[PDB]
């Protein structure tokens, strides 16, 4: 059971927001992947602070079980696109 | 037949351990292969040996065994504590067909993920 | 390294498809993975994760037909997006197919 | 626990043979349980028997086995021919933790399905 708020973007200079929160149990495993309309996502930073190769220093985010904030950078460039938040415990794991 | 670096997958209460075997030759006096994971030290290394036999009848054993460790404060080394052995014995004879044969090894296999070893094991409860 | 997801689009409610997966040089072997597909709503579906060498099978809550099925013989897999996981176990994954 | 119908699933070479168990009871002189198929004669029937036990140190036994017969042509009763015996024994101590213990299990149980053990008990290739 996972939830993150509402859509938005603000500015194309600023910081935003997202919070994945979960009422099942803790977690130290949360990850995040990335959905541009043309092809299957793409991960980022997952079990925690790794930020595997590939995506910028920019990115980042912080939490642990029940809370969990994803945060990036003032003059973040343009081409948004959503983000999704999923976990590693128990197996249907959304 | 030709042994490699057998990996296995999502193992041990939660699927979430994952575990990789590299050869460590034949004993050519008994013919038992041996298969250890690539640990720090050798004597904390989680072994694996199998050994198929030649007649009487058939004989295959599969002897596996992982230590655990905690560092003692008189010594700067790692001391080896306690172990927990197993080992699997199949005993076939001479006109045992394929089928038959893989009829034992997929049995057990699917009955260890059963929930009465589950229990039999991880709680040691009796039946 | 890439892998490629393969299937029909015309089904009839009722019947039954068998997607094919093809993979591209990670070996096949040594690496878990799982299906999740889409809606036109909504990207993060269900998982049917595989394990390594098919022995932890698990569905998701959909389960009716929709059976996971490993072979190691053209490095493909076969069920009746089409991604994997990394090398050490876990449950997050990171390549994918169309 | 308490021992019931354990059923099991897709089972022996290609995944198309399932197979029940009932329980037969606990033999009081030793405790070992024993599970059995509802076959017709009960001279052939798959019997699988497990046994936990006390102390020393811990020790957990699963002993399998599956007999075959044919029809002799002097005898009206099918007379039982051949068996395929396979055993597990494992064993721990006092000190082992719950995770330490299931950990041995799965990977046995994993490692069964390998495709080193499905070339070494279908051929009985050596390695």
């Amino acid at each position: 059971v996972t939830q993150s708020p509402a859509s938005l973007s603000v500015a194309t200079g600023e910081k935003v927001t997202i919070r994945c929160i979960t009422s099942t149990d803790i977690d130290d495993d949360m990850n995040w992947y990335q959905q541009k309309p043309g092809e299957p996502p793409k991960l980022l930073i997952s079990e925690g602070n790794t930020l595997r190769p590939g995506v910028p220093s920019r990115f980042s985010s912080s939490g642990y079980g029940t809370d969990f904030v994803f945060t990036i950078e003032n003059t973040l460039s343009e081409d948004v696109a959503d983000y999704y938040c999923l976990q590693s415990d128990n197996m249907p794991l959304t | 037949a030709k042994l490699e670096t057998v990996t296995l997958g999502n193992i041990g209460k939660d699927g979430k351990q994952t575990l990789v075997l590299n050869p460590r030759g034949v004993n050519p006096t008994n013919g038992v292969a041996s298969l250890s994971q690539a640990g720090a030290v050798p004597a904390l290394e989680k072994r694996v040996t199998v050994s198929v036999s030649q007649p009487k009848n058939y004989k295959v054993q599969v002897k596996i065994q992982n230590p655990t460790a905690c560092t003692a404060n008189g010594s700067c080394d790692p001391s080896v504590t306690r172990q927990a052995y197993a080992d699997v014995t199949f005993s076939f004879t001479q006109y045992s067909t394929d089928e038959e044969r893989a009829f034992v090894r997929t049995e057990l296999a699917a009955l260890l993920a059963s929930p009465l070893l589950i229990d039999a094991i991880d709680q040691l409860n009796p039946a | 390294v890439q892998l490629v997801e393969s299937g029909g689009g015309l089904v009839q409610p009722g019947g039954s498809l068998k997607l094919s997966c093809a993979a591209s040089g990670f070996t096949f072997s040594d690496y878990g993975m799982a299906w999740v597909r889409q809606a036109p709503r909504k990207g993060p579906e269900w998982v049917a994760f595989i394990s390594n060498l098919a022995y932890s099978i698990y569905y998701a809550d959909t389960v009716t037909g929709r059976f996971t099925i490993s072979r190691e013989n053209a490095k493909n897999t076969l069920y009746l997006y089409c991604a994997r996981q990394n090398f050490d176990s876990s449950f997050y994954f990171d390549y994918w197919g169309r």
